[PDB]
């Protein structure tokens, strides 16, 4: 889901990537914690 | 949303409301699309059609719409039988 | 009757199972054929 | 070749603290808790 309206619902996880063992998980639109919105937030993500 | 009543009959061994047509949207498609809410708008004057073949012919079981968008709205109202994150069974149907 | 159809032997791992991981079922149709349900003779299968 | 004295420096602790290591720690690291009844480790989201 590649837009903020389409990230809305549930999906399934797959664990260890088998396709019988999957669990219901909530799809929300993060952000990442170290991004380059404004100048503060990309000295930051520079710094690191 | 709408809290039917839920009446239990015969025919079908389960709770059965005849009062409106139930909606089952599968667990990964989201209700608040608008393909799916365009979907639960036209698909709306269905449940009087229902209810006039089930009154005309009583021994009539389900009746189902099933959409190219995964929408199912059948006749008569009754819970689905798995909830998909209610209870921790999840459902994998799709009318498709 | 009302079970499915079944294929071949069933083989099942124990250890490789989560508890909860919620293994999908079936979605088969029962399609018994006739001449699997009664006794076949050659007349069986000419009535067929 | 002035930093051979530091390379042999180097090498002798590796060879020192190695040593060290498989005295104190050999064959420790070789339980962990699986899902009880299978081979699967149990682990959480983002533990290793």
């Amino acid at each position: 889901k590649m837009t903020e309206e389409e990230c809305r619902g549930y999906y399934y996880v797959y664990k260890d990537g088998d396709p019988t063992q999957m669990e219901l998980r909530p799809r929300q639109w993060i952000h990442n914690d170290f991004h380059f919105d404004n100048v503060l937030s990309a000295m930051m993500s520079l710094f690191t | 949303r709408i809290k039917p009543v839920f009446i239990d009959d015969a025919n079908f061994r389960r709770q059965v409301s005849y009062q409106h047509a139930a909606v089952h949207i599968p667990t990964d498609i989201y209700e608040g699309s608008t393909i799916v809410l365009n979907e639960l708008n036209w698909t709306s004057a269905l449940d009087d059609v229902f209810k006039k073949n089930r009154e005309e012919d009583p021994s009539l079981l389900w009746q189902v719409f099933g959409s190219a968008t995964g929408l199912a709205r059948y006749y008569p109202a009754s819970p689905w039988v798995d909830n998909s994150r209610t209870p921790n069974k999840i459902d994998l149907y799709d009318v498709r | 009757q009302p079970k499915p159809i079944g294929v071949g032997i069933p083989t099942i791992n124990l250890r490789k199972r989560r508890p909860n991981v919620q293994n999908p079922k079936s979605q088969e149709p029962v399609t018994l054929d006739f001449l699997d349900a009664e006794l076949e003779n050659d007349i069986k299968v000419e009535i067929r | 070749l002035p930093l051979f004295h530091i390379a042999l420096l180097v090498l002798f602790m590796v060879i020192i603290y190695a040593i060290i290591g498989l005295e104190l720690f050999k064959g420790k690291m070789h339980k962990t808790c699986y899902y009880i009844g299978t081979d699967i480790v149990a682990t959480v989201e983002n533990e290793k």
